[PDB]
This record gives structure tokens, C-alpha cells and sequence, in this order.
């Protein structure tokens, strides 16, 4: 019996350490400078080696991962490193004498700021309805008396781009590879790895589009199923294939309120005024909400109804589809799309996007973004792999069960990619006793 | 860590492997060749895989088993830290689990491994070749 | 005789490093991010291990001390990290047609810009005599022709939090803990700590608040008592109970001269028109005076004569005291204190106190700080334990002695909690000859 | 660092003292779990404290010292290096006042550390066993 | 780096010097005693220099050759990693052209050094002294 050490035992416990960025590095000459990229992220490993781990029992915790509170932190930081040097929209905030233009779009008429400044600008520009509001009547931007308003820069693209955190030595990244996994609990298959697979920071509400994809079954996740504060939160095994388009042929215009300050408006658009829309497949979705219905039913009775509605109330984000699409962000009516009852046993359908230019995410007060204009015509396409449900909560148990679309936190959007994940820190040091003893 | 599920007899044939994979960070990023949240998240990372790799040669050190990776000491197992034999230990159990099994005396056994051998064992060699 | 190598010897040299931050970690969930603290310092120790070391014989130098100078860099950087992204006060510097408020306070009026451009903002506010001068009589903000003016965010708190500077392995930090230790020399009991007790950064003028206490003689600190240009420091070995509060019950009124520049300013008070105090026990005042007399009579002859008079000339900050109370900053008139004469052998003192709003301390031209408003009277209490005296030099010697409160330098006020610390690097490369030998 | 004020002989009892405080960090702040003041003096802090460490065990090194606390040589001690005897050193002064009275020539001396045995032995070690 | 354009045999006699100049940029730049380029750029220096020296004794305490600068090992030297003879390699060949002559096949050299021995013989070797 004497004490002996082992320096580099299988020994690991659950910490927590700071991570880092791992994408491919495409060259991009023409067109660089997206904000998640960077200037440099660090480069991925050519072959990704992931080692299997057997007999390994372990518990998994997406609910309480902070690796998702660490993503979201540096995505905040990541847009605001990308939103001060660009141009600070304060020379804007004018009085609009707008006109019903040839109803949402207006065609207004202001005084700016010309590169001299008792030199003013007579110019025009058009904007949505859901940008300016009225004080012919007056009117002005929304976020003019709120937070301050900055145009991001033409460059900077806001395209999602897959990104690989990883974990430097002396700790690992945990794989759970269980097709069947409830979001927490023990994971029988278990893996190891030094970084995450290719994940977009898909910046949107209720529906998930290019996700992750379940394997077998619809996974279906919430952190507490009787608590309908708690979002629950779903990951399809088949995508679709969704549409959205904004036809109408804009153009961009360049007016001088400088030095230096440069703005892009909209101009006198081109093509026909064809509002922003979507498109899914009535026999597909169908489909898919018909397996759902299968699948929700095993965390109710065997002979129920399930009763899909519309959003109740809240902000735009939490009614309609929020996301982006070519650099103009989308807002849609899933009016149509919940709107159905299901008990135990070729066309498509269109919904109304709206297009908003001021945007105010994550409700930060006292800061805020404009969306640069895209010319010519958007047709944006992916494929939907997650949603974000919510319950009504209190009724009669177990009479009918509704289910209406929630977007209460974006957080949720960086679980759908993160629960099959875990971070732990190696401790090589081992003491063990043998008969063996040292010298004298 | 291949052998992490194996028995500590098994497990124990693989040290080099946890041994590469914890102090070696330059491979994957030498530099990445700068304010950026990359910059700094990177920078700490790598610094952090070598700073717990100079913590353990650091009490290897103290405990005058700098070289090896594997070394016997002088300190007694007291049997207060469980009672077993070589083989229910070698042969039957993982590292694993047995880390969790001595986890509650590892503090106890570090002060001893410090203070009564290479501590005192030294101290008197020290005063037995400086004569 | 052969040369040998000890890795590991006690032996240190004189040298200075980047020292760092320890604060024990306050969650804070209602209030955060004071200036000190900011978003993340570094936790202490749970049990401050304090090593004696006996045998010794080590000069301790506080006028010498590079940490106090590091403090000081930091303070102020800290500072400007804490103005730099809150509002910066240009649209505020406009002509105040200002009437005598129902004298100090005045009742202005003024246009500035709401969320709008054009559409400007009549408006009214509150502020006192000495943040704006005229030019009825039209007023401006004292410092819109020298500092630009910034206000602070109203979330950032000016409180005082302890700080325990450190010093990383390689490094030690050496605490003296002599009792009746002068400044500097040799200091019999030396002790060594890897990190500081809690220091206060706080930013006050002649009078120390919330210092550290001495032990048994009240100890007296000077570079050089002989020149009347070296300022005095003194520690008591007593706290006294000082009281300031501001009666005006103030209200915060919120301004929009976005966008997201929001302006909190001072509206109609409630209660009562009370200019701002502070009290001190004429008791313990007067015995604390007489122990100080005791104690200026030992660099002195014997029988002499002790004069106190009020500040003589310089700015307000050096006539007046000034030092924070609840986030406004407070000006008191300190005559009534120093007017008095000592030889050899119960109610209390008031002192009338100024609030000022635009600050402009350590007299950096080009950048300026405005004290946002607080709400409700305050009223705060401190234990004063140090005074920056000064002589007045020339005249004939030993016949009077004459002693006027001072406070040229703010790093005065970092030397009364440094005076016992010294920084020193580990040299552990030790060679001593022997009489063994290596082999061959 | 107990031993500052004992003689060399009861100082030289105490090495993994001075050897611990030295090279970890890590237990006081392996992170602290970002342009913060405080980062940056922290992370220059946390470097600058494993950077001696590898200066000194660099030394150690190719001296040919690596594994050793205490390694004996072959460079003869010259007496105008001070004239003394083992105890008038090692029970009657302590290391801090032996360090000022021999810090004049600690160049020299290791000057001839590195060149005198290090490479001659070794070099010379080197052709014998590569013969 | 004196040796550099000398033969083998006469560079193996200065190994020291390549050894002094790839630890150790403390004594260059401690600290330099604060977002500059020259602060990071700096930082991200100084600790390339020890994370390079780190790999390196890693991959020779893998090898069970943490000790030694120069150490002797059990796997054959296979003929088509190119014949030559110790003459014609160690007193008439510079290591610059020897390291580009050999270039190809380090990679298998160093799978077979940390598998061959160090782990079939520390294996067996733990098996051993383990019984
Ligand atoms: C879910 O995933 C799907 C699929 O991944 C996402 O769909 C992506 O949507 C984004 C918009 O949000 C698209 O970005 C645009 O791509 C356009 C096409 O890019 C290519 O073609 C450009 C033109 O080249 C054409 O002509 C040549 C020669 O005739 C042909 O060989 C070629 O195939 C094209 O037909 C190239 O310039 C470009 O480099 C690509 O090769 C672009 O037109 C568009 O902007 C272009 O122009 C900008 C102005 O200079 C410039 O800044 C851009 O860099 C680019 O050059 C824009 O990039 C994706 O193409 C589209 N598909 C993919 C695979 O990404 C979907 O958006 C996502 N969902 C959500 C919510 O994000
Ligand atoms: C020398 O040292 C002395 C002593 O250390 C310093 O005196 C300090 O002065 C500062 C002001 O400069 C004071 O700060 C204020 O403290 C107030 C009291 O804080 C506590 O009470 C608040 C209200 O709770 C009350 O009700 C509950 C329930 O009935 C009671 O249990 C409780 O005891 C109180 O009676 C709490 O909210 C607070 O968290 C504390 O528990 C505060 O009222 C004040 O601001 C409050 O509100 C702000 C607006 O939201 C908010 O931002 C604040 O965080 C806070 O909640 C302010 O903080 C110190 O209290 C006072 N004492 C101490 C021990 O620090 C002296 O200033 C110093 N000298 C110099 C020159 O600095
Ligand atoms: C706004 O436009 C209307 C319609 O052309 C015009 O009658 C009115 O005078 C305009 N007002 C201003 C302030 O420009
Ligand atoms: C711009 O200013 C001119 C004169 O200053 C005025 O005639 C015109 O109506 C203004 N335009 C708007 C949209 O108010
Ligand atoms: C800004 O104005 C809009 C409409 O006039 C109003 O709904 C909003 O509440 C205002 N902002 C604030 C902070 O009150
Ligand atoms: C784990 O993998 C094995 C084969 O690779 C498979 O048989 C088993 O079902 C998997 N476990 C789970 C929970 O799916
Ligand atoms: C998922 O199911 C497993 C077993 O059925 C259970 O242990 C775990 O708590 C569940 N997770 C959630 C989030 O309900
Ligand atoms: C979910 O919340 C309900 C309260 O609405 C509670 O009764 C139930 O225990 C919770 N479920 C879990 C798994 O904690
Ligand atoms: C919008 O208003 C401008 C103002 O001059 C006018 O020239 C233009 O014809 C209007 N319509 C469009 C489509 O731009
Ligand atoms: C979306 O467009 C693609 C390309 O034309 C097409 O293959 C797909 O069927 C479309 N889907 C819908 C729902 O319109
Ligand atoms: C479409 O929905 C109806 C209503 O539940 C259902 O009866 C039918 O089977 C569904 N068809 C497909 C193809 O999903
Ligand atoms: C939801 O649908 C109801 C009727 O089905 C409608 O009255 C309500 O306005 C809709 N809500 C939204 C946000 O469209
Ligand atoms: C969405 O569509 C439904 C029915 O198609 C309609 O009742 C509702 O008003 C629409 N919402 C909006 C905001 O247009
Ligand atoms: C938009 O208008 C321009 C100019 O007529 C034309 O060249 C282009 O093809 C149009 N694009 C679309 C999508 O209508
Ligand atoms: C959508 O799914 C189809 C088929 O599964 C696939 O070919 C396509 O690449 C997917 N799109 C994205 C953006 O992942
Ligand atoms: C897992 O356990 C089985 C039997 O318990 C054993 O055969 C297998 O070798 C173990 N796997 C590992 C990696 O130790
Ligand atoms: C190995 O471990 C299991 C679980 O503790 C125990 O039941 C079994 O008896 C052990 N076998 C041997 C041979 O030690
Ligand atoms: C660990 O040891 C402590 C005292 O040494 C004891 O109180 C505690 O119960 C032990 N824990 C276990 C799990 O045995
Ligand atoms: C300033 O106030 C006085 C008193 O109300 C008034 O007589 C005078 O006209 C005012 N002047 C301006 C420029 O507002
Ligand atoms: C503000 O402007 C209006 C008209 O522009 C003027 O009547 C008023 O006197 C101004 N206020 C002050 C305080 O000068
Ligand atoms: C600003 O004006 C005040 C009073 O008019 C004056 O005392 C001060 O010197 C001026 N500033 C400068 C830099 O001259
Ligand atoms: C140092 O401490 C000792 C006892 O701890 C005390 O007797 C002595 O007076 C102290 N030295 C000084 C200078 O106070
Ligand atoms: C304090 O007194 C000591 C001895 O009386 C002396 O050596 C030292 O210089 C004095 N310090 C100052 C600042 O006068
Ligand atoms: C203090 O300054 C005076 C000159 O005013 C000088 O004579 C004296 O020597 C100084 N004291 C010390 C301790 O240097
Ligand atoms: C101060 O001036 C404003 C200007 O409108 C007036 O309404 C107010 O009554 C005056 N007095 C106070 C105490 O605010
Ligand atoms: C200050 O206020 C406290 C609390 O009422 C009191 O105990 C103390 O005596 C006061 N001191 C003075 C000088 O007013
Ligand atoms: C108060 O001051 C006077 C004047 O020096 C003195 O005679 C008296 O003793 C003092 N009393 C106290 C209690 O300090
Ligand atoms: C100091 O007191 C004298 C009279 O005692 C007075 O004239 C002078 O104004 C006072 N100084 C200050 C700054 O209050
Ligand atoms: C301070 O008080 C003294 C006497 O109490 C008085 O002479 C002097 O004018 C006062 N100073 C101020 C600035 O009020
Ligand atoms: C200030 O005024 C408010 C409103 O009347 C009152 O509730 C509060 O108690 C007052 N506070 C003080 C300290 O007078
Ligand atoms: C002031 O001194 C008293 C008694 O010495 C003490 O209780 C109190 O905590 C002290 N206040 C501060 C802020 O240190
Ligand atoms: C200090 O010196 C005394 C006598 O000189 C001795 O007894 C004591 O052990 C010494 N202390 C240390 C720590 O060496
Ligand atoms: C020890 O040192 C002191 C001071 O140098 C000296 O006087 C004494 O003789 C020495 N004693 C011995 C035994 O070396
Ligand atoms: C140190 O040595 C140099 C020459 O080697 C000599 O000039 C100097 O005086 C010596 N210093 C001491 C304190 O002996
Ligand atoms: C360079 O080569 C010449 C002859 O080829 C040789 O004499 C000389 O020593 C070489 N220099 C070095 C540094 O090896
Ligand atoms: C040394 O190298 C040269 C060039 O490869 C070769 O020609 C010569 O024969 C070699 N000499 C010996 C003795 O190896
Ligand atoms: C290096 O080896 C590879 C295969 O091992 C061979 O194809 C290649 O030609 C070799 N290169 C040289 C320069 O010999």
C-alpha cells in the first residue's frame, strides 16, 4: 500500500473555459467583411478527427449549457464591432412631408445636409409604413426618439456563415451521437470532439430555417412540457423548402450628407409594387404538421386533439416570422399557416411579409440599425428545421390542447444547435495505490 | 483517450495519448497567420492549455517526479482511503470511477506527498552529500 | 571549492511589474457596473495568507512608490472607459435665459432638439450658480468654451469599492507592520502578501474619508517637513463620525434629445429649499485637534505655539472640500475648522457645502463629465482619517507656526493606504560554493 | 519562503517552498470564470509568471541541470569569488547577504557553466558515444 | 547558430546555443517596463516563443527522452529513408541539406518513436514493475 502518481488519466470534470471561432477561409476578394468572419477567424482542422467514446454513461444539460449565453454574448458583440464605425444616422431624423406614394410605402420629402452645412438638401426617398409615423401630415422615423439610429455600412453582409467553436487543450467538447435523445438527461452513445459542426447563427423568430436535422423521429425538446411559460422547442428530420421573395426592382440612391457621411436610400423603384411574400407547400406541410400531431401525442393522452392558432399578442417579432433574406429582414402573417384541429385519426400556400428598414433587435434601448437598401429583385430560399411553440396554459386539463408559435428569447435559436453538446476540463492528475514503492 | 472506458490496468497503457493532446495547442493555431472577440477568446485559450500543463510538471516537480510520467513514492496508503486489493482496483474498475472514489482524500495525500518525502527525504540528502 | 546551483533561493531584488485587480464578486442583480469593478475583477483569496518574515531589515519608500502613480493611471482610465459610450452632452451648450429661482439655483429656459431636427425643444431646467455664467441676462454651461461636456450613464455608480492590488508568482508584495512607522526607512517587522487589504479609491480633497486607521500615536507623514512645497499627510488612529446631507428633496425629469440621447436633468424639488451640510462633533473635533497639536510638537521645539487658518488661494477644489455623496459632488466651506491657536499646555460644527454638476477634475482640458441628477434628499456619513496640510515657508523661524489645508496632488490620497507596500521581483538563481562535485 | 532569515544550511531545507510560489498561477486565476484594464494586466501578469520560470529552468537546462533541484558541477570555485569555508557560509549567513556578496560575479560564473563542462563535457560525451 | 554551415559531427558540438536562443525572450523583453499594436503585437511574440519551445519538449517526453538533448532510441533506421554510412553523413553533410534529404519521412519516423517503444516499452515496462 503506497500512494503512486499517474500523470494523464482519463479524468474529467465539468467546467467551463473560453472557446473561440473555428471557419474555413474562403478569400472572398470581391466581397469580404461579414461581421461573424471577421477580419480572421482561426481555421478549421482538414480531416475533423471524432473519436467515439464506449461505456462512457454521461448527462447532457442543452438547458443549461452556457455555451449558448456565451454565444449569444458574442454575437451582441460581434454586430456592435460592426455597427460604430459605419455611418450614425443622426443627420436623418427630419421632418417627412410624405406623400401616399402611386397603402404602406410612402414617398416623402425632406431637408438634409449637404457636404457644406448651412448648404441644405432638398431630396426625396421612399421607406415603409413601419419606419416613419406621423407627428399634409408630417411625419418621422420611428426610433428617432428612442434609440440612436446608425446605418450599418453597404460592405458588411449579414449572410450566415457556418461556424466550428471549439475548446483549447486540456478541455473537450462532449458529442452525444443518440438519435432518440430527449434533450437532457443520460446519453448512452457519447463522443468527443475539439470542435462543433458547421452552425449559422440563423437570426430569426418562431420558424428555424437551416438548422439542424433530427434523425429517425421529430425530436421534440422543451426544458418543462407542463410549464407553458417554458418555450418548446422542435427539430424536424425531413427539410423543406421555403420561398420568400420581394419583387418589387428597387434602387439605390446615393445622397452626400457629409464629410465622409454617406447615405443609400430608396429610389424610384422599378418592375411592378409587388409586396414581400413566402411560399410552402400545402402537401408537404400538410404532411409534416400531420407527423407532428403523431409526435405530440406521446407527451399527451393516446385519444386527444391537438389545436394549432395564430399568435396572440406582443411585439411584430413575436407575431410574425422575423428573419433575413438578401440583407432586407422579412416579417410574414403565420396567420395561415396556424389555423388547423387535429384529433387522434397539389397547390401552395402564400403568407404577407412586411420589410422593415429600422431595426431594433434584442430591444437595446439607446442603440439602433438601418438596413442598406438591395437592389434589384430578393428571392431568398432554406429550409425550415426547428419552431418555437408555446402553450395557453390554464384550462380545463386534458380537454383540448392548444398550441400557438413563441419567439420570447433568440437564445432558443442557439439550442437547436447546441444540445448535443458539453464542455469539460481534462484533470490528468491520478493517485492510485500499488505495491510498488520508491528508493531510499 | 482512447482507453477512457477501459480498466485502469488497460487504461494505464495509454498515457502518451492523454499526454499529447493537453500541452501541444500550437499545432492547430501557432497564430492563425486586432481587437477582434476572436483575438482575445483565442489568445486566452492557448495561454490557459499550456498554464495547466505547467501546473502538473510544477507538483511532479516538488514531488521529485519530474522526468517520469509514472513514479512510486514512499507515503503509506492508509486504508482509511478505502479498502481494496490490486486486482478489484487494475483489473475491474476505470479511472473514472476511481477518481470519484478518492477524490475526498486527493488534498490530504498532496500535503503528505510534499511535506513527508520529498521534503524530508531531500532535506536529509541534501544534508548527507553536503556533509 | 566548486560551484553549485540552488534553484529556489529567498532572494529578491527592487523592481515594479503590471500589478492587477481583486474585488470579492457582488452578483448585483439590481444594480452593476460601478467604474472600479466594471464587468469582471478578479476574485480574492477566501483566506488571506499572511506570511511573517522575521530577521528582516528592509526601507520602505511611499513617496517613491511607482504603485501609486499605476493607481493613478488606472483611476483615471477607468474613468474614461466609463464616459466614453454614455451621452455626450453637445446638443446642451445653448443660451439660458435663466430667472432667480424662488441666491444660488436658478430657473432656466432654453430650445434644444427633440427626436426630431427641426422640430426643436422648449424646455426648462434646474442647475446651481456654479455650472453656468451669463454672458434678462443669458446664461451658458460653465465649460462649453474649454472641456467637451459629457454626461455620465445615470446606471454607473460612483461609489467607492475596496480594491486589493496583487502581484503574479515571480513577484511579492512586502507589507510593513511597524506601528509607529515613519514613512519611509527601515521597517523592523516586514510581512509579505501576494495581494493588498481593501482600499477605497476615494477621490477627495484635503479631508480622507473612509481611510485606514493607524495604530496607538496618531502617525504624521511628510516627504520633507522642512519644505512648506511637500504636502503633509496624517493618519488618525481614531474615526470620527462626519454627516453631509443635501435637504432639497430633487426630482429627475427625462429630456429626449435623441436619438438615444437621453437628458436627465433637475425639475421643481418637493420639501424644502435646504443648501447642502455636513456636521462634526465640536467635542471630538476639538479633541482630535488637541492629540494633533501633541503630536506637531515632535518635530518642533517644546514649548511653540500651533496656528490653524482657513485655505488661502487656489481653485474651489483646493479651498474647498471636496469628495461624493450619494453621486453629487459636494464643496464645503472648511473655515469654520481651521481657525485656531494652540500654545504648549456638547454641540456640534456645520459647514456650508456646494453642489456642483459639470466637473472638470485633474484638470484635463478637452474632455468633461456632468453628474446626472439624484432623486430624494441625501444623506450620507464617512470616518475622516487623514489631512493634506500644508505650511506657509517663509518667515522667521521657530516663532509661529502656521498650518493651512492643501491638495496639489490627487495621488496624495493613494499614498495613505500605500505607505506599508513594496513590490519586489524573486531572483531564485542561487550559486554557493561547496565541497561537492559532478561526476565526469 | 519561511527560511528568508535562517542560514544557507537551514534555508537550503525549504527549496519547494520557493519553487511553488514560482511557476502556478493557475489555482489563483486560471481565467477568472473584454479590453478591460484588467484583462490586460492580468493576462500579461499571468504570462510574465510561467515566463520566468521557463528563463531559469531554461538555464537549469543547458547546464545540464533539467531534472534537479540541487546539481553539484565541475567549474572550480576561485577564491577571488570570496574567501570562505563551508561553515562561515552555510551555518552563520543567510542566502539574502550571500547573494549581495557574490552577485559581482555570477556572470562570469555562468559563463563558464554553460562552456567549461556543459558543452566540453558534453561535447566530448557526444564524440565518445558516437565514436 | 555558429555551426550552422559545419559538418554534422562539428555542429553536434553546440547544441547549447540552439538550445539559449528559443526559451528564453524574458531577458529581451520581461515586460518592456495599452491597446497599441505594439502591445499585442508584442504579447502574441512572446508567447509563440515558449509555445514552439513547448511542442518540442513535449514530443521528447512522449518519446521518453525528456531529460536529454541528445538521446538514443530502439527504432531501426529503415534503408530507404536513404543508405548512406556515419562517415558520409556526420563529417562531410551539414544538417541544413541532411534535414532536406530526410524531410520526407519524419512524419512515420515520429509514429513509429511514440509507438514502437515508448509505448510498447514504458507498456510493458508498467506491466512489469506493476506485476
Ligand atoms: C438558408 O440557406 C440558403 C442556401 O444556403 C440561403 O440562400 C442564400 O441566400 C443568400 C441571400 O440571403 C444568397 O446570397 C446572394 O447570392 C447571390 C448569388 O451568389 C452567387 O452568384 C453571384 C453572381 O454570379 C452569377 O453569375 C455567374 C456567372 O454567370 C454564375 O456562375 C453564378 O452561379 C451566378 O448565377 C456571385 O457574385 C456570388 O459570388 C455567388 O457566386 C448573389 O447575387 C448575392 O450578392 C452578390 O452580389 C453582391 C453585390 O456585389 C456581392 O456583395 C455578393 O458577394 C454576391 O457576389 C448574394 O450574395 C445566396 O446565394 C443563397 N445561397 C447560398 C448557397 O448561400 C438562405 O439565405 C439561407 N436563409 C437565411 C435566412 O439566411
Ligand atoms: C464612506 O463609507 C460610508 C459607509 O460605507 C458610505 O456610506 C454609504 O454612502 C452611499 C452613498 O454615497 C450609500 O449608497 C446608497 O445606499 C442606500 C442604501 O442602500 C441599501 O438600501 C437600499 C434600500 O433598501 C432599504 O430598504 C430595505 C427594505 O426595507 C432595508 O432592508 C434596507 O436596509 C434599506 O433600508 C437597497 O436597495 C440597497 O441595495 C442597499 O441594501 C441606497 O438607497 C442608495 O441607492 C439605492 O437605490 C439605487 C436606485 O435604484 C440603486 O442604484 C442602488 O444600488 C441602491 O439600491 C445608495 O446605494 C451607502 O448605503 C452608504 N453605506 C454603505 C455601507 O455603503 C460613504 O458614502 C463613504 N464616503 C464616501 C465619500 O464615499
Ligand atoms: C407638404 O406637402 C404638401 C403637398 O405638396 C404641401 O401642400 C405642403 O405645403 C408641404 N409642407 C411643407 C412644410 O413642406
Ligand atoms: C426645405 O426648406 C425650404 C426653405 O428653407 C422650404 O421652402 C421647403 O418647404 C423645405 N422642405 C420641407 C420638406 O419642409
Ligand atoms: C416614441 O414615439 C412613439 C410614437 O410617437 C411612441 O410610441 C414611443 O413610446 C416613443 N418612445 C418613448 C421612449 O416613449
Ligand atoms: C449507439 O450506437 C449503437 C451502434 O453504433 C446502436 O446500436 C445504439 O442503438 C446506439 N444508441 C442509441 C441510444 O441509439
Ligand atoms: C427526457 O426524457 C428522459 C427519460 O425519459 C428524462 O430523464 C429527461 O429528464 C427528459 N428531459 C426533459 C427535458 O424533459
Ligand atoms: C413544470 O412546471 C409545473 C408547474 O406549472 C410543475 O408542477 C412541474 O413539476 C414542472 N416540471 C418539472 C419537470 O419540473
Ligand atoms: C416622388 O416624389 C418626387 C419628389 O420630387 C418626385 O420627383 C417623384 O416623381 C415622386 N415619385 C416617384 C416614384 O419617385
Ligand atoms: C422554391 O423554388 C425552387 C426553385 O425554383 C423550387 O424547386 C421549389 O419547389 C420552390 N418551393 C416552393 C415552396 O415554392
Ligand atoms: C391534409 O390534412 C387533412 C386534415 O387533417 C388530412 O385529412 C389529410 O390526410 C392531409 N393530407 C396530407 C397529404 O397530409
Ligand atoms: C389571428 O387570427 C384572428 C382570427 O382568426 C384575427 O382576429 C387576429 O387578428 C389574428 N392575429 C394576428 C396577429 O394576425
Ligand atoms: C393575416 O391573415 C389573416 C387571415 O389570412 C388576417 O385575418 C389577418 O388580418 C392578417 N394579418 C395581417 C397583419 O395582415
Ligand atoms: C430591374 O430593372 C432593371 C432596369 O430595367 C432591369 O435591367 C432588371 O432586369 C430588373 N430586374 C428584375 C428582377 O426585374
Ligand atoms: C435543404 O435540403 C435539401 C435536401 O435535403 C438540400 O439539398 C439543401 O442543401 C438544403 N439546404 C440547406 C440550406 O441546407
Ligand atoms: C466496454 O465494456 C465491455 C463489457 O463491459 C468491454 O468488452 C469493452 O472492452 C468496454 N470498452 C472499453 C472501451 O473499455
Ligand atoms: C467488479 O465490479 C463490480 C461492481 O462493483 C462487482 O460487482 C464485481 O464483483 C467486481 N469483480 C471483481 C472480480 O472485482
Ligand atoms: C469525505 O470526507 C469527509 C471528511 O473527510 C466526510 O465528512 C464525507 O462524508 C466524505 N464524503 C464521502 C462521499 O465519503
Ligand atoms: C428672457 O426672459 C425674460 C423674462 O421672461 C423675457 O422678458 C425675455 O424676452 C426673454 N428673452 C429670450 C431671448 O427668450
Ligand atoms: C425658442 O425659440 C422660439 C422661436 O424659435 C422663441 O420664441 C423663444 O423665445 C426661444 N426660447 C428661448 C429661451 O430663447
Ligand atoms: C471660458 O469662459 C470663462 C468665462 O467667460 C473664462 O473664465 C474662461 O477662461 C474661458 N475659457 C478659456 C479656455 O479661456
Ligand atoms: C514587531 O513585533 C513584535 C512582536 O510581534 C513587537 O514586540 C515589536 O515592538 C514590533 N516592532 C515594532 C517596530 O513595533
Ligand atoms: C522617518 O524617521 C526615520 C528615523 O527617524 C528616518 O530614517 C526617515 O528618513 C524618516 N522619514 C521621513 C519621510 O522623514
Ligand atoms: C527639505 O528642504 C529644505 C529646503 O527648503 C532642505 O534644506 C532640507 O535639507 C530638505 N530636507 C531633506 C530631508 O532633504
Ligand atoms: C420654472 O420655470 C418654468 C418655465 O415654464 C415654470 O413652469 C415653473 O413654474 C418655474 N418654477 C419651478 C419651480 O419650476
Ligand atoms: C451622524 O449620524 C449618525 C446617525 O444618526 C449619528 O449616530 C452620529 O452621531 C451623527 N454624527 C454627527 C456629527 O452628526
Ligand atoms: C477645547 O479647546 C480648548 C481650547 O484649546 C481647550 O482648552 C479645551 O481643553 C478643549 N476641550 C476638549 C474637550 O478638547
Ligand atoms: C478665510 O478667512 C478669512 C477671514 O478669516 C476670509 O477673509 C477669507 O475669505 C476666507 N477664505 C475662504 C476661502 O473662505
Ligand atoms: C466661510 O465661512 C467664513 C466664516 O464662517 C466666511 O467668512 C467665508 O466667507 C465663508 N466662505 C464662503 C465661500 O462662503
Ligand atoms: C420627497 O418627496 C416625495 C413626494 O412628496 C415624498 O414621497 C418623499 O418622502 C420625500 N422625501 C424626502 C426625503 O423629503
Ligand atoms: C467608522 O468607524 C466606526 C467605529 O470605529 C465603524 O463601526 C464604522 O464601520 C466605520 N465606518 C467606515 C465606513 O469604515
Ligand atoms: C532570527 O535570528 C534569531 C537570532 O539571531 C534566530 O534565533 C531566529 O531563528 C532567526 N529567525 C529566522 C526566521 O531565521
Ligand atoms: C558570523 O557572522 C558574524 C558577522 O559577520 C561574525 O561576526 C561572526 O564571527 C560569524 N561567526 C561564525 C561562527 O562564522
Ligand atoms: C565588482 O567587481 C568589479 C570588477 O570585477 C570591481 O571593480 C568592483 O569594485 C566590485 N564591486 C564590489 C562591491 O566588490
Ligand atoms: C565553409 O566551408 C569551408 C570549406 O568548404 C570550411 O573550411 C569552413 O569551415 C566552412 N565554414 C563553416 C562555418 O562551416
Ligand atoms: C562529400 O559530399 C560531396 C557532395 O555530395 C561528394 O562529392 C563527396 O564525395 C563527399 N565526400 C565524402 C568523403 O563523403
Ligand atoms: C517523398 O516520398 C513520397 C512517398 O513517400 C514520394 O512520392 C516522393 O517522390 C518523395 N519525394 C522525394 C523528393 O523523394
Amino acid at each position: 500500500l503506497w500512494v503512486t502518481v499517474y500523470y494523464g488519466v482519463p479524468v474529467w470534470k465539468d467546467a467551463v473555459t473560453t472557446l473561440f471561432c473555428a471557419s474555413d477561409a474562403k478569400a472572398y476578394s470581391t466581397e469580404v467583411h461579414n461581421v461573424w468572419a471577421t477580419h480572421a477567424c482561426v481555421p478549421t482542422d482538414p480531416n475533423p478527427q471524432e473519436m467515439p467514446l464506449e461505456n462512457v454513461t454521461e448527462n447532457f444539460n442543452v438547458w443549461k449549457n452556457d455555451m449558448v449565453e456565451q454565444m449569444h454574448e458574442d454575437i451582441i458583440n460581434l454586430w456592435d464591432q460592426s455597427l460604430k464605425p459605419c455611418v450614425k444616422l443622426t443627420p436623418l431624423c427630419v421632418t417627412l412631408n410624405c406623400s401616399n406614394f402611386s397603402g404602406e410605402i410612402k414617398n416623402c420629402s425632406f431637408n438634409v445636409t449637404t457636404g457644406l452645412k448651412d448648404k441644405k438638401q432638398k431630396m426625396d426617398a421612399l421607406f415603409h409604413r413601419r419606419d416613419v409615423v406621423q407627428i399634409n401630415s408630417y411625419y418621422m422615423l420611428i426610433s428617432c426618439n428612442t434609440s440612436t439610429m446608425a446605418q450599418a455600412c453597404p460592405k458588411i453582409t449579414f449572410e450566415p456563415i457556418p461556424i466550428h467553436y471549439c475548446a483549447p487543450a486540456g478541455f473537450a467538447i462532449l458529442k452525444c451521437k443518440d438519435k432518440g435523445f430527449n434533450g437532457t438527461g443520460s446519453c448512452k452513445n457519447v463522443s468527443t470532439v475539439q470542435c462543433t459542426h458547421g452552425i449559422k447563427p440563423v437570426v430569426t423568430t418562431q420558424l428555424l430555417l437551416n438548422g439542424s436535422t433530427a434523425e429517425e423521429e421529430i425530436v421534440i425538446r422543451s426544458e418543462n412540457i407542463t410549464d407553458n411559460a417554458r418555450t418548446i422547442i422542435v427539430q424536424l428530420t425531413k427539410p423543406i423548402n421555403i420561398n420568400c421573395t420581394r419583387p418589387g426592382n428597387n434602387t439605390r440612391k446615393s445622397v452626400r450628407i457629409g464629410p465622409g457621411q454617406t447615405f443609400y436610400a430608396t429610389g424610384a423603384i422599378i418592375g411592378n409594387i409587388r409586396q414581400a411574400h413566402c411560399n410552402v407547400s400545402k402537401t408537404e406541410w400538410n404532411d409534416t404538421l400531420r407527423q407532428v400531431a403523431e409526435q405530440l401525442s406521446k407527451h399527451f393522452p393516446n385519444a386527444t386533439t391537438i389545436t394549432f392558432a395564430n399568435a396572440s399578442g406582443g411585439d411584430l417579432e413575436i407575431t410574425t416570422h422575423s428573419f433575413n433574406c438578401g440583407g432586407e429582414f422579412f416579417y410574414c402573417n403565420t396567420s395561415k399557416l396556424f389555423s388547423s384541429t387535429w384529433d387522434n385519426s397539389n397547390e401552395t400556400i402564400t403568407l404577407q411579409c412586411k420589410i422593415k428598414q429600422i431595426i431594433n433587435m434584442w430591444q437595446q434601448v439607446g442603440r439602433a440599425m438601418y438596413a442598406p437598401p438591395i437592389q434589384g429583385e430578393i428571392r431568398c430560399e432554406s429550409n425550415i428545421t426547428g419552431l418555437l411553440l408555446t402553450r395557453d396554459g390554464g384550462a380545463n386539463s386534458s380537454t383540448n390542447e392548444t398550441f400557438r408559435p413563441g419567439g420570447g428569447d433568440m437564445r432558443d435559436n442557439w439550442r437547436s444547435e447546441l444540445y448535443k453538446y458539453k464542455v469539460v476540463k481534462i484533470e490528468p492528475l491520478g493517485v492510485a495505490p500499488t505495491r510498488c514503492k520508491r528508493r531510499v | 483517450l482512447g482507453a477512457a472506458g477501459s480498466t485502469m490496468g488497460a487504461a494505464s497503457i495509454t498515457l502518451t495519448v492523454q499526454a499529447r493532446q493537453l500541452l501541444s495547442g500550437i499545432v492547430q493555431q501557432q497564430s492563425n497567420l486586432r481587437l477582434t472577440v476572436w483575438g482575445i477568446k483565442q489568445l486566452q485559450a492557448r495561454v490557459l492549455a499550456l498554464e495547466r500543463y505547467l501546473k502538473d510538471q510544477q507538483l511532479l516537480g516538488i514531488w521529485g517526479c519530474s522526468g517520469k510520467l509514472i513514479c512510486c513514492t514512499n507515503v503509506l496508503w492508509n486504508t482509511t482511503w478505502s479498502n481494496k486489493t490490486y486486482n478489484d482496483i487494475w483489473d475491474n474498475m476505470t479511472w473514472l470511477q476511481w477518481d470519484k472514489e478518492i477524490s475526498n482524500y486527493t488534498d490530504i495525500i498532496y500535503g503528505l506527498i510534499e511535506e513527508s518525502q520529498i521534503q524530508q527525504e531531500k532535506n536529509e540528502q541534501d544534508l548527507l552529500a553536503l556533509d
